[PDB]
């Protein structure tokens, strides 16, 4: 039950 | 001792079909395990549908998951054919509840999630992460934020400090 998020995305993106 | 993944790497799985569904600029690692699993009882449901469409004759698809600091692009098992391609920038959350992986990009508010399933699950998703970290990182230090390493040594002496 384990999910990640990409610093990457939730940045330049949202 | 990093260079790993920036290469990339190759896990056998299971695609089960896909789903797509709406989220909105920054949700939540907590909303977002949740929207992923209604996206995989969607193709799950979609799956049982796809058995029984098969009585009037299994059903999921032998993949390899390229992983990188890159992309991450799914490739037929067999033919070794391209089955999709995200930049990894694209690709904004992934999970292994289970031997169940699912990730989801921006289909390019409009994401789509994608549904595998693999003995590996969890060093799979694992995986990814780090990846996800260390394209950060260096979707980081390109940024001068060469004190990539430092502002670890920062975003710490920035807490107790902050006491």
């Amino acid at each position: 039950q384990n999910g990640y998020e990409n610093p990457t995305y939730k940045f330049f993106e949202q | 001792g990093s260079e790993d993944l920036i290469d990339g790497i190759i896990f056998a799985a299971n695609y089960l079909g896909s789903t797509q569904l709406l989220s909105e600029r920054n949700p939540s690692k907590n909303i977002r395990m949740m929207q992923a699993q209604e996206a995989v009882s969607r193709v799950k449901r979609m799956q049982k549908a796809a058995k029984i469409k098969k009585k009037a004759n299994q059903t999921l698809t032998e993949v390899d998951l390229f992983i990188s600091t890159q992309r991450i692009k799914v490739l037929n098992a067999d033919t070794q054919e391209t089955m999709m391609d995200h930049a990894l920038r694209t690709i904004s959350y992934i999970a292994d509840i289970g031997n169940i992986v699912v990730l989801m990009a921006r289909r390019r508010y409009k994401m789509i999630c994608h549904v595998f399933e693999s003995e590996d699950a969890q060093l799979i998703a694992q995986s990814i992460g780090q990846a996800f970290s260390v394209a950060y990182q260096e979707f980081l230090r390109a940024n001068g934020i060469n004190p990539e390493d430092l502002s670890q040594k920062e975003y710490s002496d920035i807490i107790n400090t902050q006491e």
